[PDB]
């Protein structure tokens, strides 16, 4: 029996840590909404 | 049940202790996460029940008590923020700039941010603190990494 309990206000907050890169990626997406790559 | 707009953690009681198994957005009275997050299940909230409105297992999304009503799309340009709501951690921002998913149907902005399995269904917001998508369907590329899609729905 799931339940939800709040975490949060959804706001943009200014000098956040940045990371994380920036790939373009070939990929398909299949039937169960599973993404694989294309190669 | 509370209502109010904003991120909330999906729990359940179903395994050890108190486990979270994902995360949601609360918008306009409706309830948004990703299908693998709550299999469409009925949820809670205090003593108020949620029942899934809308679903879709090929775009992994569900929302409950109404329509999807998410529709800001990322610009393709500028960096957004993950909101990340992790498993028995404080919510806290990420900025980074997304990447590309290129599919046979268009092209789909992607984050390359590892979290648990748990904050699946975080929002990712543009700089107006719009929901763009959620974060915890993707991909794992050549060097083990994890990359997941911005998944936005369609607002009817
Ligand atoms: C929460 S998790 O990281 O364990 C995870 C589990 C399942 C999935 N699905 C992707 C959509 N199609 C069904 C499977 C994605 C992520």
């Amino acid at each position: 029996d799931m339940y939800i309990e709040r975490a949060g206000d959804i706001t943009w907050e200014k000098d956040a840590e940045v990371t994380g890169n920036s790939p373009r990626l070939d990929v398909a997406l299949d039937e169960s909404g599973d993404f694989s790559l294309v190669e | 049940g509370e209502t109010t707009d904003g991120v909330y953690r999906v729990m359940t009681r179903r395994l050890l202790g108190s486990t979270q198994v994902g995360v949601g957005v609360m918008q306009e009275g409706v309830f948004h996460t990703m299908w693998h997050v709550t299999k469409g299940a009925a949820l809670r909230s205090g003593e108020g029940r949620l029942d899934p409105y809308w679903g879709d297992v090929k775009q992994d999304l569900v929302s409950y008590c109404g329509p999807w009503k998410l529709d800001a799309a990322w610009d393709g340009l500028s960096e957004v923020q993950l909101l990340a709501v992790p498993p028995g951690e404080r919510a806290k921002n990420i900025q980074t700039l997304p990447g590309i998913f290129k599919t046979k149907d268009g092209d789909i902005g992607a984050v390359a941010l590892d979290y648990p399995a748990g904050t699946s269904g975080s929002p990712i917001l543009d700089k107006c603190g719009r929901v763009i998508g959620l974060y915890g369907n993707g991909v794992v590329i050549k060097n083990g990494s994890y990359v997941s899609a911005i998944t936005q729905g369609k607002r009817e």
